């Protein structure tokens, strides 16, 4: 059990890293426009995952 | 008599079967290379 617990946490602090790193890269660009680059620095820099 | 159990269905790795395994790894490769093709297509339309 306590492997198993470790083993979550670890995926679920990866994963609130994830979208803290979308939040933080996407505010920028989506303020005033609409412009992702699309997926040519969409992929790099942070999720692609705007729709636009 | 015969000395065998009757199991003709050979092994991976076989002839036969990497034969198989040569032909399927080959489609594969094609279907997944056209997957990431497309991907990549509908990726840059949308963002």
């Amino acid at each position: 059990v306590g492997m198993s617990l470790l083993a979550l946490i670890s995926i679920f602090a990866s994963c609130y890293m994830l979208v803290a790193a979308r939040s933080k890269c996407l505010t920028p660009y989506a303020l005033t426009p609409g412009a992702a680059v699309p997926w040519t620095l969409g992929i790099l820099c942070c999720a692609p995952r705007a729709h636009a | 008599a015969a000395s065998h159990s009757n199991v003709v269905f050979p092994d991976m790795s076989g002839t036969a079967l990497s034969w198989v395994q040569k032909i399927s790894g080959g489609l594969g490769a094609f279907a997944i290379g056209a997957i990431l093709v497309l991907v990549v297509v509908t990726c840059i339309g949308l963002r």
